[PDB]
């Protein structure tokens, strides 16, 4: 017998190496390995059935039948289309899968386990039966056997050594191949979920652009003949009105199919992607029910109950009524489907993909099942990209709505332009403005407060004799001394509503009112004109300047920065840093892109950008925290240029550095922030009441709403250390802005001077509550 | 006739942080500061 | 060998094939001892070929394989392994051709490297290279030498080479694929929870990638990994510019990303694992941080390059750690980082993960892993951005609504003009006295119903001016008695009657008179009509307060104006555009506690007004009146079927449904009650309705470019009268004549309609006799 | 110097979609009339 070990050996060898040859199949391996082990064992017909997994149960079918000596591959195979399906809990096949071991039955007779379709199938009868599962890593791949062994009744022990020899190295080439397919699948999932993730993130779209772009996407490795997706419609609640038949009982209440959570089965979309031939996409709205989709009821079922549906030989079905025929003129017969839902993050159905049957021949495997419910996952999880993107529309449309109603609101009427720009009682024309520009310059120029009266000019300017209305028209008439309205051609009714709006902009606080914003914009008016400052910036710059001066306080709560802080305003969470002066800028630049507000209508492109720049960094410049930072390079800059002995050489200093002059803008707009602390006795008095009652509301409401003790400046309690306090607020904060000025320009000089006046008689207020005590 | 038996859904699976607790001027100055609310 | 002896041997190797559970090196082992003795050489070996970087190279695995050798002498673990690049070596040489390499005398040789004979001592003279090799990518290199007793070896030993190699690629091929099956599935793992959790929620970059990375930590097979996310700012503001453009800060030198921003790491989050498992987040790390102490996620910062690293404490450029960091004896051996892009290509965070925990350097399949992690990564920043802008416009929403009350909000100078406590109670400071009295004085101040014609169908507003129209409405309130019975606050319903007419905007026709007529309208309807007797108090209320704000801030322009222009209005609203706008504002006006007279009401009484005013206002457009005109037809006639009139009252009032279609048409009367007036005042009101029509039409006809209908066309103006009479025919002849079935105390305001008809109709036939000639 | 590194990979990622072009109750004589009065 050493040259039957020498065969065996040699035909083992040959055996295994067949695995080597790139392009095969494993099946024939282990047809070869099959007619061998029949020659060994002196059987007939020797069968491999591999082992299917659908729907959560296993199931067996046909791969290798009539396996003989001297018989070809070819025959012997059996195609997709021929095999038989056993349950695991019929046949002998099923049991020695379910038991996982070797079982040799010599009268298949005395097995109830034995079932005889193969034997009515074909005519042949069956005796003796040896068969084994293929098992590794605790599964089985397929189940050999060899019947009906010619010359003896029954198959003995040595007989089944040696099929278990033979099958060791069968099982070595069923792992090899198990392997390579898993690998596949496990790659084309991998390769889906890359995809589907770099289509969803690529822009936030609706739930159908989403999902086309998707499943187009990964339409190559989903590996299926026809494929569609049809999307239910989710509006779970009817309109009153057209509730109003039902709950009258004209209508009657509906009854057929339903979404689990209760909605109607309303399939308002499908997108068909048909693969076969073509490469052809429809999509159908509102499909009719006459759609080969949905002519059975297997998406409707799905719809409907949520599972997902394997389905093999599917017109051979009762229960869903396929087309047994062609689905269309082009030849295409449904054989395989697998339907499953999209889930939405409350568990309800969102749509329903259905993927017909496979490139190749064989059902839907579970490794094809498991493919397609981790995209169905994936695409049920990218509805909440789709729910935000929803939730964006309504919310962008929503700041839209509301931001025009506030500025149909804040916008002056055309009768409040009227008692400025008296077109009318002046020219006898019509509510029509058909008047030349310069005639409403001219007629306008008649009807504004004189700037040599009033002490427009000076730094003693005092609003208490003004109603706002006269504070308005004393604003245009700052911007017409200036000389940028003729310059820059800039339309009068425009900046007549344009103040207006910018005053009607300012709340009714106590102290942070449009009084407040004149006086500033005054201040900078005096700082340019009678400070001699003008001579450091163009005219462009002190039109931006003087708009923005105006402009730097606008929409004032009361509150200042540390409050919106403390209290976590929408404010404070849009804007990090400087809350109410960004909000102030943000709001002037949304006041100045309205056409019929746009006082820098008529001006270059370049202008424009200057002035914006330009608004920023006045309106920014008046938090205290930057000036507190920027004092010192103020102050360097301020003794560079006192050792000049020529003016017109510091004014070249200054001017060919634009940060230079953005440092000294910056601390002009500090200065003329803080000017009430220069003004005379009485007004600085008035005013300090004022800022202290506003101050002291603030306290109050902070100790009301944030149960927070206010510090003593903003405590009601302690009003009798307001003179005290104040020339505190005199020595720390003011006193440098006024005497670097005053260094820098003499002109300036009055202004430190007043402030100083106000320090002795905060002084004598501060002693004699010394006194008091 | 009836309906083959199917299989539910898979949601078990993913049904459902360590570490994401805190993961959401002049010396002199700074007394008069905080107390004229600058800051 | 005899034939027997070499059949036995061979079933030896065919049984070391199978493993069933072990390692290939084993076999690898068993094969090469086996071939020594068959070759007749010594010293046998593996060179197993990994690629790093894009570079492949060569590792000694196996060494001195000698016949009866000892495993654990002959693995060369990752400690000692000796690597080679491809241009060194005859192994790299045959690993880059793929070919079987057998030269003599190798000190002739141009390939030859004898590295490997200094380091052990060993000489070579005589050898045999044939790589392994499968699907294009060499696995491993196989090497005899030193044949004793001969030169030149053989061809039989070449062939015996490759027949015993044969074996070796089949467990080769067998590990690697399963190896390429355990990362694919690790991949599809990391793609799934990756998803998983940033479809969880919006949020931040900070908390998405954590969740993700910590999600995914078993699929890393690393000892450490962490994430550096560097800042984000791409410009300094302007005030930080200024020290570096004065020059007095020298400018930033240093590493930079390749956007140009500076390289800092804001916050570094460490993935610790290899003992007990923490997660450290470091904000502002500093620049002695473990994972920072080596250039390397620098380097990656600045370039953008996929660093592998083996044996990094070796290298001279990078300043690795040479000994251990933690005091946990832990110490870097093998590092790969790679980095994290935004869209537009911006390194947002290097990501670097430390020595695997195998222990052998990371090759070409951890590379693909973790850059397959990191695009994931990078592309899940939409949905950062996203949330990021879905704050900003949440908190610009909120603030421009929150602006637009305090501007449409009544004063309270305003309310101080109707509610005179002042002038009769001399309090003058704060709302201290009691309900009682504001109510018994502003009965007094308020105008008598009975000779302003209050209740009569023929009120016209033309005499009254609006603050005497707000009045008149505070004065309706009263009538119904429902400010003592809910309790209102006199204050309350004064501010929000102010309100309500500061809300309607100054359009032609849609202004505060329309609202204010037809609310009146609705409680002539409720008293002088008697149609209060299907309604409850609480009803009445809401349904005169939903009369009243029905066509709030009108814009002037109709439904169809707003779907063709696409409107925000259009775009948040489907249908009934205008009708939900006007809805949604009275809602946001109730909201206010300053402005809900429906303060002191129980949940389900608010409910009920909520609800009714959603009926009330949304059945004001007249598309919803055409459509449910029949079922208010057929109420109205099974309500003149019956004998007595409280079996009326009781069938209208059991069924909510009914009362609901009442009050619908109810509003639909109303909002077209202006035919129904005399005709000196239905004159005005129709020339009015013509002009605003006329001014939508011109916005068409300019904004939209479009013909507009002949009812809004200027040029027909003449054809106005008769468009009118089928304006009565066909809309307002139906409710109106159903109404007067309905209750006969309405057959005036039908009998007023048919005059106006005919007056209608002579101003016709004028036109028709105009026409004529 | 530093060793050489691996470059990223962005082109094979990087990437229209055929059917996206389409993918983003009265009586009979009231239909005429409705639109002469903007009801619709
Ligand atoms: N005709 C035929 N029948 C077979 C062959 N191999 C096995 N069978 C029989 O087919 C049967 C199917 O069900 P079982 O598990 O009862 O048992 C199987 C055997 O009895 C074969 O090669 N040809
Ligand atoms: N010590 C030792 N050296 C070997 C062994 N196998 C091959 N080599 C030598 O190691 C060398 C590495 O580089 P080459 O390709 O030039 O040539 C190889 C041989 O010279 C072995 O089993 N043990
Ligand atoms: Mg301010
Ligand atoms: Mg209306
Ligand atoms: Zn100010
Ligand atoms: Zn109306």
């Amino acid at each position: 017998s050493e040259l039957t070990q020498v065969e065996e050996s040699a035909l083992c060898l040959e055996l295994l190496w067949t695995v080597q040859e790139e392009g095969g199949t494993p099946e024939q391996g282990v047809h070869r390995a099959l007619q061998r082990l029949a020659h060994l064992l002196q059987a007939d017909r020797c069968s491999m059935f591999l082992c299917r997994s659908r729907n959560g149960i296993p199931e067996v079918a046909s791969r290798l039948l009539d396996v003989t000596p001297t018989s070809k591959f070819e025959d012997n195979l059996v195609g997709p289309d021929k095999e038989v399906v056993f349950p695991l809990d019929i046949g002998i096949v099923g049991w020695a899968a379910h038991t996982k071991k070797t079982h040799n039955v010599p009268d298949v007779k005395k097995n109830s386990h034995f079932s005889d379709f193969m034997d009515k199938q074909t005519g042949y009868v069956t005796k003796n039966l040896l068969a084994t599962p293929i098992v590794v890593g605790k599964e089985v791949l397929a189940v050999i056997m060899a019947v009906n062994k010619v010359n003896a009744s029954e198959f003995s022990k040595q007989d089944e050594e040696v099929f278990s020899k033979y099958l060791n190295f069968v099982s070595i080439i069923l792992r090899l191949h198990h392997t390579s397919y898993m690998y596949n699948i496990e790659s084309r999932r991998s390769q889906i979920l890359m995809w589907s993730a770099n289509k969803v993130f690529e822009e936030l779209t609706d739930v159908e652009r989403q999902f086309h772009k998707a499943l187009y996407t990964v339409r190559s490795y989903l590996n299926c003949e026809r494929y569609s997706i049809g999307l239910l419609d989710m509006t779970k609640e009817k309109e009153f009105y057209d509730e109003w038949p039902i709950k009258l009982g004209e209508v009657e209440p509906y009854k057929g199919p339903k979404t689990p959570d209760g909605r109607e089965v309303n399939f308002y979309k499908i997108i068909d992607y048909i693969l076969h031939g073509k490469e052809e996409i429809k999509v159908i709205p509102t499909p009719p029910a006459d759609h080969w989709t949905l002519i059975s009821g297997l998406p409707t079922y799905v719809a409907e109950n949520g599972f997902i549906c394997n389905m093999m030989n599917a017109p051979a079905d009762e229960y869903f009524t396929f087309q047994k025929g062609p689905v269309d003129e082009t030849g295409w017969v449904i054989k395989n489907v697998l339907s499953l839902p999209i889930v939405n993050k409350k568990e309800d159905i969102v749509g329903v993909a259905t993927f017909y049957n496979r490139k190749d021949g064989k059902p839907f495997d579970e490794h094809d099942e498991y493919i397609t419910e981790t995209l169905t996952q994936f695409l049920g999880w990218s509805l909440l990209n789709t729910d935000t993107y929803d939730k964006m529309n309504k919310l962008e449309n929503r700041k839209d709505i509301a931001q025009e109603m506030l500025m149909n609101q804040t916008k002056a009427t055309p009768e409040e332009i009227k008692s400025i720009l008296k077109f009318q009682e002046k020219l006898n024309v019509d509510v029509i403005d058909d008047c030349e520009e310069k005639q409403l310059v001219a007629i306008l120029k008649e009807d504004l407060p004189d700037p040599r009266s009033a002490e427009l000019y000076e730094f003693r300017f005092s609003d208490f004799p003004l109603t706002e209305h006269g504070l308005i028209k004393c604003g245009i008439r700052l911007f017409f001394e200036i000389n940028v309205v003729e310059k820059f051609k800039v339309p009068v009714e425009v900046l007549t509503r344009w103040m207006y709006t910018v005053r009607k902009g300012y709340r009714a606080v106590t102290y942070h009112n449009w009084r407040h914003g004149f006086n500033v914009g005054q201040t900078m008016f005096t700082l340019l004109m009678t400070g001699r400052l003008k001579k450091y910036y163009t005219d462009l710059e002190a039109f931006a300047m003087l708009a923005a001066a105006f402009c730097h306080d606008i929409d004032h709560r009361g509150t200042n920065n540390l409050y919106q802080m403390k209290s976590t305003s929408p404010l404070a969470r849009l804007h990090g840093s400087s809350i109410l002066e960004r909000h102030h800028l943000e709001y002037s630049k949304t006041l100045l892109q309205d056409e019929s507000l746009n006082i820098f209508q008529n001006l270059n492109k370049r202008q424009f950008e200057t002035v914006i720049h330009l608004f920023e960094v006045a309106i920014i410049a008046t938090d205290l925290a930057l000036y507190f930072k920027k004092r010192t390079m103020f102050q360097k800059i301020v003794d560079a240029c006192e050792q000049m002995q020529t003016e017109e050489e510091a004014i070249k200093y200054v001017t060919v550095d634009p940060t230079k002059k953005e440092i000294i803008m910056a601390m002009m707009m500090t200065a003329c922030d803080l000017s009430a602390i220069t003004k005379p006795w009485e007004v600085q008095s008035q005013v300090a009441l004022m800022v202290a009652n506003e101050f002291w509301e603030q306290g109050d409401l902070e100790r009301t709403v944030l149960q927070q003790q206010p510090i003593p400046m903003m405590d009601r309690n302690k009003r009798d250390e307001l003179p005290k306090l104040q020339v505190g607020f005199i020595d720390f904060v003011c006193t440098f802005v006024y005497k670097e000025f005053s260094r820098f320009h003499k002109e300036i000089t009055p202004m430190l001077s007043g402030l100083q006046n106000n320090r002795v008689e905060w002084k004598s207020l501060a002693d004699e509550y010394d006194a008091k005590m | 006739k009836g309906p083959p038996k199917f299989k539910q859904r898979q949601t078990r699976q993913f049904k459902s942080i360590p570490g994401m607790e805190g993961l959401g001027f002049n010396h002199l100055e700074l007394h008069e500061l905080a107390q004229y609310g600058i800051i």
